[PDB]
């Protein structure tokens, strides 16, 4: 249940993505599907692409800000890995952060 | 959706009880999640449905209330415990963060 | 309700052509003189590997499935009157049938058209075999009123189906406007012996294990023995109780030891 | 975890096309020599198609286990048809990764063959009864395949189709494009009377 | 086979024993350390005797071999 950070989180499906700053939230990716809704400031500003057979959530922070320096946590939620219904499963466990500085 | 905790910061003895409550800005109806951060590391889970423990945590954290308020408590404070707590929601759809709280020796 | 099937459910085991050929098949038959429920309206029933369903244009198609529910694939044979209606669509459960059955067609895969099936009798034998439903069907004008009339006839092949489906129970659809009388028999692995007459036509037949006088007319191949002792096979004592032993000792074996390591040596 | 299903019946088939285009990544067939069956009368014949991974493309034959062959699309032991697999890594994905194929990685028990289950009901990885709705150690039986351009080898999209034919006595529909020249009567030939080969 | 605990003596070095042609006889329990004969499980042939069919189609059943209380009737020195 080690999650990597290096930006993309490798994993390490059973369970679905979720992802936070530092303390906001990024807007929980699902992994099982393509990438569903976000939150209210975070839709068009914070783009993930993931990429699967390493399952790495990647980020794209778009229109790169001046103060965008925060510590990205990459956060795998309690359960539920479907696909169109939108739990109330936020977050289980987390790893290092990425550190980001502008 | 707003999370307000009545406790910010707050220091006592080992072998204490301490008691944080952390209240909505409507009726959040049992949603809730209770996390604290040790310094130099992500967060890590202590309560689940504001009522359940989680995997290997001291059962000496125990979270009550129902409706908007919930409170956690500490019977025996460890001055490992040294750290922030954070009250979330699972209610509304924004899982959103508080000012939390500080624990210290 | 109770009835005792005399002769019937002997199917075609291959579509080959022989005539005057004592063959010796063994595969999933009716066993001879064996019971089956005489219902006269419609519960569903187990299926246990294949039916022999006989019956006597008032009764219609069936409905069968895993739970008979919209959660788990069903498949629909239903009839119009003129056009039997084939489906594998995930139906729903309409618990009495009259088309008030066939209502919803949910991610449905399979649908077909065929002809008619038409004080008479037509008895039809189910197998769900290797992904294949085969269907026998066979026609037969009587006349008794009571239960199965006693003679014999064959079952032909009639169709196969390509549904890859876990059939497990199955109901029965009547059209209603005392019910009509229809049996239900459960096939068994059995060995048969089928006489093929002149003509091509199954006209006789004996179970190999019905009575060790059909053992002898099966191993001995013919349907006339005369007098004498015949040998016709070993018997023992089935095995009742299986039992296991082990040591008692519950030590995991040194299995991270060997691989959960780095510092593995060279060839 | 859905393989499509198709009956090819009535037709001419001409398998030279197949056999010798040489875009295909595996040809392989199972009672029957590739090269010989064009000139030979199937029954019926069943072309299911999906599509796959690479590691799992050798685990679409008689007798084999993994995920495939044990929760999917299960091969009978007694195969006669056969197996085509080519690369379509091209046609199945976009960049950023491509979600619509899923494949089933939870069952209670192995699919007996050509058994095609589409349930999405939730899967009892834990013991409390979930009741159909996710919750702990209750995951969903359909984890999906994800495709980008970028991706190895190992992980690109194989289109793979099963020509399951059945050898037969019934009288054949599908067989290749003899010419059917006329009969002789009454003096002794070395016919191939509808792959009847004999004299 | 019928499980029937094994009178003959064995060696404390002696976990199986075995009486000819793979046929293993006794084995002692792996737990507890109880010697036990082994013996396969009793069976025998059948057959028949038959007037002939088209004169009558009653026929007696012969079990070879077996003093017959297992699964009217009438002890041989054959069978029953
Ligand atoms: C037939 O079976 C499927 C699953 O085997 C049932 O799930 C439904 O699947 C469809 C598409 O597969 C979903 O519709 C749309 O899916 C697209 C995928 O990109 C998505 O973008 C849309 O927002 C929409 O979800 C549908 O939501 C889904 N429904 C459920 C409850 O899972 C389908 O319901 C079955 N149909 C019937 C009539 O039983
Ligand atoms: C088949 O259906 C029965 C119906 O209860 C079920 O118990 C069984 O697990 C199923 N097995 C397979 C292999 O589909
Ligand atoms: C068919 O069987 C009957 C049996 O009585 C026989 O008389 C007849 O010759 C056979 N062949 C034809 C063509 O009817
Ligand atoms: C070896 O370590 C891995 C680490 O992920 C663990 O999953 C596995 O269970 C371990 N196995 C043994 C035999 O120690
Ligand atoms: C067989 O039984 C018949 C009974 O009709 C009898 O007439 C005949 O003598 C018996 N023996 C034979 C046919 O060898
Ligand atoms: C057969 O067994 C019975 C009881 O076990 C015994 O009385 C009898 O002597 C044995 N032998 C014969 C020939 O009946």
């Amino acid at each position: 249940v080690q999650l990597v950070q290096s930006v993309s989180c490798k994993a390490s499906t059973s369970y679905a993505m979720n992802w936070v700053r530092q303390l906001e939230w990024m807007g929980w990716i699902n992994t099982n599907t393509g990438n569903p809704t976000y939150a209210q400031g975070f839709t068009g500003r914070f783009v993930f692409s993931l990429d699967t057979s390493v399952s790495t959530a990647y980020l794209q922070i778009s229109s790169l800000k001046a103060e965008d320096t925060a510590v990205y946590y990459c956060a795998r939620p309690q359960g539920g890995s479907s696909w169109y219904r939108d739990y109330y499963y936020g977050m289980d466990v987390w790893g290092q952060g990425t550190t980001v500085t502008v | 959706i707003q999370m307000t905790q009545s406790p910010s910061t707050l220091s006592a003895s080992v072998g204490d009880r301490v008691t944080i409550t952390c209240r909505a800005s409507q009726s959040i109806s049992s949603w809730l999640a209770w996390y604290q951060q040790k310094p130099g590391k992500a967060p890590k889970l202590l309560i689940y449905k504001a009522s359940s423990l989680e995997s290997g945590v001291p059962s000496r954290f125990s979270g009550s209330g129902s409706g908007t308020e919930f409170t956690l408590t500490i019977s025996s404070l460890q001055p490992d415990d040294f750290a922030t707590y954070y009250c979330q929601q699972y209610n509304s759809y924004p899982y959103t963060f508080g000012q939390g709280t500080k624990l210290e020796i | 309700a109770y009835t005792n099937s005399f002769t019937r459910g002997v199917y075609y085991p291959d579509k080959v052509f022989r005539s005057s050929v004592l063959h010796s098949t063994q595969d999933l038959f009716l066993p001879f003189f064996s019971n089956v429920t005489w219902f006269h309206d419609n519960p569903v029933l187990p299926f246990n590997d294949g039916v022999y369903f006989a019956s006597t244009n008032i009764i219609r198609g069936w409905i069968f499935g895993t739970t008979l529910d919209s959660k788990t694939q069903s498949l629909l044979i239903v009839n119009n009157a003129t056009n039997v209606v084939i489906k594998v669509c995930e139906f729903q459960f309409c618990n009495d049938p009259f088309f008030r059955v066939y209502s919803s067609a949910n991610n449905c895969t399979f649908e077909y058209v065929s002809q008619p099936f038409l004080k008479n009798l037509r008895e039809f034998v189910f197998k769900n075999i290797d992904g294949y439903f085969k269907i026998y069907s066979k026609h037969t004008p009587i006349n008794l009123v009571r239960d199965l009339p006693q003679g014999f006839s064959a079952l032909e092949p009639l169709v196969d189906l390509p549904i890859g489906i876990n059939i497990t129970r199955f109901q029965t659809l009547l059209a209603l406007h005392g019910a009509a009388a229809y049996y239900v028999g459960y096939l068994q692995p059995r060995t048969f012996l089928l006489k093929y007459n002149e003509n091509g036509t199954i006209t006789d037949a004996v179970d190999c294990a019905l009575d060790p006088l059909s053992e002898t007319k099966c191993t001995l191949k013919s349907f006339t023995v005369e007098k004498g002792i015949y040998q016709t096979s070993n018997f023992r004592v089935q095995p009742t109780e299986s039992i296991v032993r082990f040591p008692n000792i519950t030590n995991l074996c040194p299995f991270g030891e060997v691989f959960n390591a780095t510092r593995f040596a060279s060839v | 975890y859905a393989w499509n299903r198709k009956r090819i019946s009535n037709c001419v088939a001409d398998y030279s096309v197949l056999y010798n285009s040489a875009s295909f990544s595996t040809f392989k067939c199972y009672g029957v020599s590739p090269t010989k069956l064009n000139d030979l009368c199937f029954t019926n014949v069943y072309a299911d198609s999906f599509v796959i991974r690479g590691d799992e493309v050798r685990q679409i034959a008689p007798g084999q286990t993994g995920k495939i062959a044990d929760y999917n699309y299960k091969l009978p032991d007694d195969f006669t048809g056969c197996v085509i697999a080519w690369n379509s890594n091209n046609l199945d994905s976009k960049v950023g990764g491509n979600y619509n194929y899923l494949y089933r990685l939870f069952r209670k028990s192995n699919l007996k063959p050509f058994e095609r289950d589409i349930s999405t009901e939730i899967y009892q990885a834990g013991s409390t009864p979930c009741n159909g709705v996710e919750g702990f150690n209750c995951y969903f039986p359909l984890q999906s395949y994800g495709f980008q351009p970028t991706n190895g080898v190992g992980y690109q999209p194989y289109r793979v189709v099963v020509l399951s034919f059945e050898l037969l006595h019934a009288p054949a529909t599908v067989c290749g494009p003899k010419k059917s020249t006329n009969l002789v009567k009454n003096k002794c030939v070395n016919f191939n009377f509808n792959g009847l080969t004999g004299t | 086979g019928v499980l029937t605990e094994s009178n003959k003596k064995f060696l404390p070095f002696q976990q199986f024993g075995r009486d000819i042609a793979d046929t293993t006889d006794a084995v002692r329990d792996p737990q507890t350390l109880e010697i036990l004969d082994i013996t396969p499980c009793s069976f025998g042939g059948v057959s028949v005797i038959t007037p002939g069919t088209n004169t009558s189609n009653q026929v007696a059943v012969l079990y070879q071999d077996v003093n017959c209380t297992e699964v009217n009737v009438f002890q041989t020195r054959a069978g029953c």
